[PDB]
């Protein structure tokens, strides 16, 4: 997909 | 300073393009200081890097123009790249300070290591790193030093690659980051003093995805003769014929080792530590891992293979995979060598290029 995400 | 203006950055001065403002500190040699900053004109974030001292001794001058050069044979989405270099003087006699700016990310691989993460994202992530590392390859840049720490990453979950070809440091990651040493990621080819090649990286993202799923360093050495023990009490003692390419008072003390028997990759990385059809991927992720993770560097996975590999494969992409580097990097320039003055000249041409 390329539409991921990664939160701090 | 008409198209420049100066702001106060700690007990250091920064003298900036009018287009960069809201300039802080982030990073600190040293060798230099890294300040966030915000691109009027490109309405985004930057790092802009101050070298420090870069014309103080024959050294500093040789490696500053050096980390030029190398940014100049880049042209990869995966690594970091010189979005501008600047310098606040008007000419070569009064020329002494140096500026680079270059994309702002949000983190480091740290802050992703204590994340729990999924295999669409790991294995990303890990495309992206082989992505990057390739092209450095085909620069004729082997980087040696990758660590999580030099490694960057965005919210989007983008990610590119930080200090190849610097020393430790001299390089950005040093100054700034949740610090971590390199000793811990270091191709054992590199820490035997055999030599290395290309694949000397796999094992350096090999530690760097074993991180990844243990939320835990694989080989904290507390020096270099412990992190040999580490390796070998986990991996296993490496076969005859990898111990006969060693030099001899090394050669015989490895030999001299207590043989050790390595663990089995499924007991380094249980399923538990992994997360149905995603479970073929835990299968995938730890035998790509038994790839990396190997000490003789013959049998050793290369970068091309790895993205062939099942696990990296889904993200294949010719573009991002075969992009070529503008430029090569001369080696013959190491062995260069130059007056301070000299030196800043060469920088200096290369500044107002």
């Amino acid at each position: 997909k390329h539409e991921m995400t990664l939160k701090f | 300073d008409n198209q420049f203006y100066s702001v106060e950055v700690g007990d250091s001065t920064f003298t900036v393009l009018k287009r960069y403002q809201n300039l802080k500190p982030i990073g600190s040699g040293a060798q230099g200081i890294v300040c966030a900053a915000y691109d009027a004109v490109l309405d985004r974030n930057v790092a802009i890097k101050k070298l420090s001292r870069p014309f103080q001794n024959q050294t500093h001058a040789k490696r500053a123009y050096r980390e030029l050069v190398l940014m100049k044979c880049v042209n990869h989405k995966n690594i970091i790249s010189l979005l501008n270099v600047f310098t606040p003087q008007k000419t070569l006699e009064e020329f002494q300070d140096v500026y680079l700016v270059m994309e702002l990310m949000d983190a480091n691989l740290c802050q992703v290591i204590q994340m729990e993460l999924d295999h669409e994202r790991m294995s990303y992530l890990l495309y992206q790193m082989l992505c990057g590392i390739k092209h450095l390859h085909s620069a004729g840049i082997i980087h040696r030093d990758l660590k999580p720490s030099n490694i960057v990453v965005k919210s989007d979950c983008t990610l590119k690659i930080l200090d190849f070809g610097l020393a430790r440091t001299a390089g950005t990651s040093f100054m700034m980051t949740p610090y971590v040493v390199t000793r811990y990621y270091r191709a054992p080819e590199v820490i035997l003093g055999m030599g290395y090649k290309e694949n000397v990286d796999i094992w350096s993202v090999g530690c760097i995805m074993g991180e990844m799923v243990r939320h835990k360093i694989l080989f904290p050495g507390r020096d270099y003769i412990d992190q040999w023990n580490k390796v070998i009490e986990q991996l296993g003692t490496p076969c005859p014929e990898f111990m006969k390419k060693l030099q001899p008072t090394v050669r015989n003390y490895v030999e001299n080792r207590p043989k050790y028997a390595g663990l089995t990759f499924p007991k380094l990385f249980p399923d538990s530590l992994f997360p149905e059809h995603n479970k073929l991927k835990a299968s995938q992720a730890r035998d790509l891992l038994s790839k990396m993770l190997v000490i003789d560097p013959a049998k050793r996975i290369s970068v091309d293979d790895a993205l062939q590999h099942p696990y990296i494969n889904v993200w294949y992409d010719p573009a991002e995979v075969e992009a070529p580097p503008p430029q090569i990097y001369d080696k013959q320039l190491d062995e260069r060598e130059h007056t301070i003055e000299e030196w800043k000249e060469l920088i200096y041409k290369e500044v107002m290029n």
